[PDB]
Formats: C-alpha cells, structure tokens, sequence
C-alpha cells in the first residue's frame, strides 16, 4: 500500500525486543535445560561405575 | 447505517495514521500527502504483542528450575528447544546473536499473524464506538511497513555479518568474480550478485506482507459479501487452513533469517 | 462506461491462472505422495502430514490470487 | 586409487588397488572410478577391463554375476 | 451490447483454464495411483481412500473458478 | 454483428481448452495404465476397472466445460 | 467486415487446441505401450488392444472439437 | 445492508471455529506437554535411583 | 478490403499450432521407441513396426490442421 | 480514467504468472522431498531442513512480482 | 495498409510455432538416443540410423510450417 | 495520459514471464539436489555447494528481466 | 510514424519463441549428454561428437527464425 | 503518441520469452549435472567443463534476444 515512516518506528521497536532477549531471557533459559542435562548425564556416570 | 458493502470493504482496508506534523488523526475520506504519517494501531499491537511475549518468558526465564517443570515452563522450554536444535542444525558459529533473534523472530511472528483469527469486526466496532477511533484493523503483519521493517534490519545484519566474519576483499570477491570466475565477467557479475542479495529481505518481507494481507482481505470480503446465515460456511474453512498459514510463515522467516546470516558468516 | 468488463476480465484470467498453477502442483506432490505411500504403507499418517505442511506452501500463491480476483470482481465493480 | 575383489562362490579372482574399471552392467555398459556413488547392479558375461595402478591394463572373462 | 458480450469471453476463459487445471493435475495423480496399485494390488482400497482424500484438494480451486465462471454467464448476464 | 459473431469465438477457446486438458489428462492416466498391465499382464481387468473409477473424475470438468461451450453456441448464441 | 474473418479465427483456435491435445495424448500413451512392448515381446496383441481401448476414450473430446470447428467453416460461414 | 447481520454471522463461524481447535488443535498440545513432563519425571526418577 | 489477410493469421495459428503438437507427440514416441530399441536389438523391426502403427494415430489431426490452413490459405484466400 | 480499466488487467497477468511458477516450482521440489521421505525415514528432519533451504530460493522473483501486484492494484489504483 | 503489416506477424507466429515444435521434438528424441548410445556404444551406427529415420518423421509437419511461413514474408509480401 | 497504462502492462508480462522461468528452473534443479541427499546425506554440504554454483546461472536471466521491470515501472513511470 | 510500431513486435515473437525453442531443446539434449558422461568418463570422447551432431538438428529452425526476425527488424523496418 | 509504448511491449515480450528459455535449460542441464555429480564426485571438474560448454550452447539464443530487447529498450 503506502511506505510510511511507520516503517522507521518498527525498526525501533524491533532491537530492543532483541537485546532484552538476549540478555535477559535466552541465557537465562538455556541455562535451566543444560544443567538438567548435565544431571542426567552425571547419573549415566554413576549407573557406570555402579557396576564396575 | 449507509453501508453499501463495496464501502463497507473499503473502511477496513483503512489504517489509523498519527499525521506528525499536525500530530493528528489522518481521516480516511483524504489522505495527506507525507513520508510522516506513522500508522498507529499496526505499530500499536506490534509493541503491544512484542511486551506480552518478553513478558510471559521472563515470567519463566527468571523462575525457571531444573527439576521436573511446570506445565508452563514446559511449552517455552519446548520452544527453546525446538529454535535451538532449528539453530544447531543450519548454523555451527560462535556468535550469541543468531538464537535470540531467532526466538524473538518465531515467537513476535507467530502472535502478529495469530492477530487475524480473531472476528474482522470486532475490535473495529468497539474502537470506534467505545473510542470514538475513526478506522482500525488490528492485524500488525498485514502492513508493508512491519515486514519491510523487519526484512531490512536482517538486511543490515546480513551486511554486518557478511564483513565481520571475511572483510572488505572478500566481500568484493564474491561480489565480483561469481558466478563466472573470468575477471572479464566483472562489470557484469558485480549487478547480478548485486540483484542476488538485494532480493533475499525483499522476498522475506514481501511473502509474509502478501501472505497475511490475503488472509485478512478473504475474512473482510466472506463478511461483507454474504448473509447471516451463509458466512459461516465459509469462514470456517478458511480459518481451518489459514492456521497452517500462519504457523508457516513464521517458521519461514525464522529458518530464512537463519539460513541468510548462516551462509553469510560461514 | 467503458470501467467495467475489463474488471470481470481480469478476475477471469486472474482465477483461470492460479486454477491451473494450483492444481497442477498439487497433482505432482500428491502423486509422489501416493508412490511413497505404496513403498510404506504402515507410514501412511507421516506421509499425510508433510504433504499437508508442503501444501500449505503450494497453496500460498494461489490463494492470494483467488482473494484479489474475487475482491476486483464484487468489490470494485 | 581404490580397492576391488573380483570373487566366485568357489574361489578368489582378483584382489588389490585399481584405478579404475568398465563393466558391461545388465541396463548397459559403466565405468567406477573412486568414489563411486554407491551402486547395485547385475552384469551381463563377458569381459571387465581393469586398469591396475600404474595403468597395467588386463581383461578377466565373467561368466556373469553382480556387482 | 458490448457490456454484455466480453462477459462471455471472461467466462469462457475462466472455466476452461478450470478444466485444463483440474484434467491435468488429477491425470498425474491417478496415473501414480495406478502404478501404486500395480506394484502392490491388495492394498487397492486403501490407496484409493488416500487418491479420494487428495483428489478433494486438488479440486479445491479450479471448482471455485468454475462457479464464478457460471456466475458471470447466468447471474451477471 | 459483433453481439453474435464473438460469441462463437467464446465458444471455441472454451472447449478448445476443455480438449486438451481432457486429452492429455486421460494421455498421462492411459500411460501408467500400459505400464502397469505389461508388468502383471494378469491382472489387466483388475487395474482396467480402476482406470475407469478415476477416468470418470479427470473427464468431470471438461464435459461441463464442452456443454457449456455448446450452449453458448446455440442457446444464447 | 466484422464478420466472416472471426469465425474463421474461431474455428482456426478450436482446432489448433484440439491439434496439440489429441497429438501429445497420443503420443504419450504410445510411448508407454511400445516400452510395454519392449518388455514383454510376447503380449503385443494384448497390449495393443487395450492401447486401442483406452485411445478411443482419449480422442474423443478432441473430435467433439474438430468436427464443431468445420460445422464453423463450412456451414456457419 | 445492516452491519448487525454481519457481526451476528461472524459470531456463529467464531464459535464453530473455537469448537474445532478445542476438540482436534489444543490436545494434541496438551499431549504433547504431558509427555515432555513425563519423560522428564522418568529420567530423573532414573538419575537418583542410579546415584543410589 | 481488409479482410483478404485476416484468414492468412487463421491459417498461421491453426497450422503452427498442428506443427508443435505433432512434432512433440511424435519426438515422445520415437525416444521410446528409441530406448526399447536400445534394450532389444534384436527386434527393431517388430517395434519400429508397432511405432509406425501408432505414429499414424498420432500424426492424425494435425494433418486435418493443416489441410485446413492450406484451404483457406490458398482457396478461400 | 483508463488507468483504472488496464491497470487491473496488468496486475491479473503479473499474478497469475506468479501463482503459475511458484505453485509448479513448489510441486516438483516437494514431490522429490516426499519420495526421499519414504525412501529413507529417520532422515524426514534432515531433508526438511534441506528442502525449506531450497523453498526459499524458488519463491523469491514469484513473491516480488506478488507484491508490486499487490501495489499496483491497491497504491496507485 | 494494413495488409503490409498484419501478414509479417502471420509469418512470425507461424515460425515460431513451428521452432519451437522442432526444436522440442528433436530434443527429446536426441536425448533418447544419446542415453542409449552412452549404455551401449557397440550399436550406436545402428540407433544413429533408427534416429535419422524418425527424426525425418518429425521435422514434416514444422517444414510445412516453415515454409508456409517464407511463402508470406516474400511472395505475398 | 496513455503511454502509462502500457508500460505498466508490459512490466506485468515481463516480470510474470520471468517469475515463471526463475521459479520452475529452481525447482527442477532443486528436485535433483534432494533426491541426491536422499541417497547419502554424508555428501550434504559438497552437494550444497554445487547447487548454490548452479543457481546463479539459472538465476543469470530472469534477475536482469526484473531489474528491467522496476526500470520501466518506476524510473520511466 | 505509423508502419513502423508493429514489426518490432513480430521481430519479437520470431526471436521470442525461437529463444524458448532452442534453449529448453538444447537443455534437454545436454542432460541425457551428461547423464551419459557420468556413466561412461572414457567415452566423454566419443559422447562429445555424436551430442554435436544431433545438436544441429535441434535448432536448426531456431537459426532460421532468428535470421527472418533480424532481418524484418532491420530490413523491412 | 501512441508509438513508444508498443516497443516497450515488444521489447519486453522478447526478454520475458529469454528468460523463461534460459532459465528453465539451464535448470534442466544443472538437475542432470547435480545427479551426476553425485554419481562420480571424484569427476566434478571434468564434468564441470561439459556443462559449461555445452551451457555457452543453451544460452546463446537468449542472450541474442536480451541483446535486442536492450537495443529496443533504449536504442529506440
């Protein structure tokens, strides 16, 4: 339809969706997963040993 | 009510511009001549939906346990998953950037596109009898400006990345010696790769644009166009098949933003 | 006036095209999905579902013409 | 250069590194250099030319078989 | 006159790109549910649930073109 | 005058169309029909009865588009 | 002068389309059947039977075509 | 024509549509919740058992 | 008058129209016809027997085409 | 004025070719995407990645010439 | 005047037509051989001569074509 | 006044033409790249290089058609 | 000036059709070219030639076309 | 007057009729080169030198034809 300069204000209110994200969500989120997994490994470990 | 149905279509096909230099509404019946005439209520549920999704997930992200989870952490820590393995997979990089974007992009995607489920006349007839608004269509996705906007900040990142990683000689290498490899081919190649790049925002943007504009435009056509008692078996069906629609073309333009700045840095 | 059959025109070719594009790509995804089906019969249900999520991409196109078409013949005429 | 054995259900016909061979496949002739995709095929009788490293050329008779 | 007439030629074109999509594409289908058959004749009935279930979207869009192609002749006239 | 003498030409392309989208769609159909039967030459009237089960779903779209071609020629026209 | 030339025209698109429809269809199921014939050197006679079979289904819309387009040129015009 | 007609034919397909995604879109979500928490339930039912 | 050129373009398109069509019927069936020569040596006569059977099939139409387009070419124009 | 009358007809012809080459481009990558699926599941995630890297080439001059028909027909007229 | 100008396009359609027909033809049945000849070059003099039998079959229709077209662009001029 | 309506026109064709050729030439050369993967995905990123080399060649064309298109569409207007 | 505009189009559609004809002809030709070389590296030789050879056949008519349509562009004017 | 716009018509029809040619013989030339490329990936170059060459063949016409809908474009 017609360009606007709308399409500038978007830009605005895209980054900052990014950097909040990224800084505070993402690490934070992934962090919850992999040391669960970490926990679960550990276990495999221990089930090794166990035996041996 | 005057509604002649051809402008009954045409009032929704109206956005709520803000005209800067006035700082006022832009009425439908004239549009002013300006680049400064910022749409409103597009850029409204843009913020508006953009604030809810960083709000739910650090509503999580902050809380969030390594235990057995809640059921709602389990979605997000789903959606985490799946992005990252959709990251993993394309991707092999150091930078942090790349997942977070990606996250935001699927997400802020999908609930723009999820806007156009809900009933065409509904928040039109509260805006402007409740609030007195004269024009309003509340699907944020649904406008060039948004998805260009978008598009073009990949684009600079595409620039950004496709520096950073191989540098000013590359970047003219590439720009200049394919497809052709004979230094004669040069002045040719240097357009052709030129239109080769140019091109990937512009689609990006231009897809999910056309894509979601038509699925707005079938809803206020069925509405506009039929009796009480016929829209439904119409609506029904289309709103069936518009769900894949708008899961996919979300996931297209994450997986395509993935795929540009992959093949750009690597 | 002269404004008007061309729109009912347009819409013609418009449909006519995206008709022809639609049914065609459908035609060869679906028959690839069938042999697929007669190699592994037990799949059949996966097979169902990538060729609905491929369809979904198939039908993009089309189905914007369909819109505009339909919208240049009831809604400018 | 890559590795082939050419064997029977009775006995060894040939083993070591070849650069290449052609072979009168069952569809029609063919040629394996290294790397070859990898492929099923019956043969047709008659003649497998190989070429050993070094390019010492020999022809061995198969009666058929599969390769 | 003249208003009345392209109308015609509108329709014409519209449901004869219809029937050219919709030949063609349920032509390949079919001929891959043949040869499905073919290989593995018992599992018939099951492949034929699966062409009908197909069949349906490739219909989709050229029966649409056809109504509004009857649309114009008869009810625009 | 014209009001006539371009109806004919609607006519034509329509079923025009209508005869090679039917043709070619039974071709490719009639084509994995062949092909299938040389392989289990026994089981022909198997197969032969599904070639008419979808024959009459590629045909259902050009005969309409063929009457509706005749009836321009000799009802309106 | 607006009149003999168009119907001329008419007849010309009928059966030029109907040209290129019978030609490919034909040509299409033939090649399957001379492969079938290939393979199975022996059922030459079966094969070509039901070749003859389905070919009648196959030519007959573009005859619907062809002899509508002389009825046009010789006794319309 | 009357607007009111309009609104009152939306709300009929809304409804339908509503009904559709509750008995054949939000199960399968459901589902597939309950089985990423009870898969995480039995891997680290498994991890103490093994430590032990 | 005008007139005399019009049946030169009817003519044009009724007979380029018959060229594409039988030219790619035939070229489908000779590469067949082709590949099963190359599979079975032995028996090119037989094959290139049933090849002509069916090319004269093929090769039908068109001809009507362009006995057509050579009439109003040369008599009627 | 006439720009409304030929405007409408060019963004039918830039649409309409555009569903044409994105519906069939779509077709055949997805076919050859589902008989992969069934040849090897377990791959079906792999091949699906390969397969949107590919899709988002095809629709690229496709969704550029939707978007300029989408301006045309709503920007300028 | 017109007469001048029309009758270069008749010719032009008509050679076009006609190249394209060729052109596709012998392409495909080229192709057709030349897969056999790389399988089995011990016959490649004796599918060479199948070639140029059935190629002389296809160039027919485009000659009659082509020539048609010349007459045009220099007799009747 | 009349000049814009047909170059608007004419980029339409252009750039329709060029989508047509961009999107089935991608995906005919895509087919080939999956169905490479699918046999021994090992060879995913080798394979993935020749097809980005290949793409710019089918690419070459239809890029300059549309960049011409804007050309006409906008900066002659 | 008037006589001039039209012959620039039927320069067109000579070089227009001729251009399809030829590439997509060609490009056919060259793949079973190259599947032919994949199987056989020692007879690239060999293949090289007897692709040549059939290759002027193919586009023989394209050159013709190409010819008669420079020479209206620029002879007649 | 009336006269420019039907050259840009003309020359547009050549261009969009070049491109689809070039493009769908190349993609037809390249899906066959991929395959037996995957067949043989020790022969790439060599193969890359067939599909060059006989490529340079493919393009020739349309590149004629591009060269004369510039001509039309702006020559005249």
């Amino acid at each position: 339809m017609n360009l606007n300069a709308t399409i500038l204000g978007q830009a605005i209110a895209f980054v900052l969706f990014v950097l909040f994200a990224m800084k505070y969500v993402w690490p934070p989120l992934m962090a919850a997963i992999e040391k669960r997994q970490k926990e679960i490994a550990d276990g495999l470990a221990s089930a090794e040993r166990a035996h041996k | 009510e005057n509604m002649t149905p051809q402008d009954y279509i045409g009032h929704h096909l109206n956005n709520l511009q803000l005209d800067l230099r006035t700082f006022s509404l832009v009425d439908p019946q004239n549009p002013p001549a300006t680049f400064w005439t910022i749409n409103i209520d597009s850029m409204f549920f843009s913020v508006v939906l953009g604030l809810l999704f960083l709000v739910l997930f650090r509503s999580v992200a902050k809380k969030a346990t390594s235990g057995v989870p809640g059921k709602f952490q389990t979605a997000i820590e789903l959606v985490i998953g799946f992005v990252n393995g959709s990251v993993k997979d394309m991707y092999h990089g150091k930078s942090k950037l790349i997942a977070p974007l990606a996250l935001t992009i699927f997400v802020w995607v999908f609930l723009m596109n999820l806007m156009d489920l809900l009933p065409i006349d509904l928040l039109p007839y509260i805006a402007e009898h409740v609030l007195g608004l004269p024009a309003l269509r509340v699907v944020p996705s649904a406008d060039v400006n948004v998805t260009l906007s978008m598009a073009l900040g990949v684009f600079i990142l595409i620039l950004f990345y496709s520096i950073k990683m191989k540098g000013i000689g590359g970047f003219t290498k590439e720009l200049t010696l394919q497809p052709f490899n004979h230094w004669a081919f040069i002045p040719v190649n240097l357009i052709l790769e030129g239109v080769s790049l140019l091109s990937k925002p512009v689609s990006l943007g231009l897809r999910l644009f056309g894509n979601m504009y038509a699925g707005e435009l079938i809803f206020i056509l069925i509405a506009g166009l039929l009796p009480w008692w016929s829209q439904w078996i119409l609506n029904v069906p289309w709103a069936i098949f518009h769900i894949l629609i708008i899961t996919l073309q979300a996931f297209i333009f994450m997986v395509l933003t993935i795929v540009y700045l992959s093949m750009a840095s690597e | 006036n002269l404004n008007m059959d061309l729109l009912y025109m347009a819409a013609a070719v418009m449909m006519g095209l995206a008709a022809i594009g639609a049914a065609i790509g459908i035609g060869i995804l679906g028959g690839k999905f069938l042999e697929g089906a007669a190699r592994q019969p037990d799949l059949i249900p996966l097979l169902r579902t990538q060729f609905f999520i491929v369809m979904g991409l198939v039908d993009a196109i089309p189905m914007i013409a369909v819109g505009l078409g339909l919208y240049v013949m009831f809604a400018v005429a | 250069t890559y590795h082939l054995d050419v064997v029977s259900a009775e006995q060894q016909m040939f083993s070591g590194l070849v650069e290449k061979i052609q072979v009168t496949g069952s569809e029609g002739e063919l040629g394996i250099y290294p790397g070859h995709a990898p492929l099923l095929t019956a043969i047709k009788p008659g003649m497998i030319r190989i070429v050993k490293q070094h390019g010492h050329e020999e022809f061995i008779y198969l009666s058929g078989g599969i390769l």
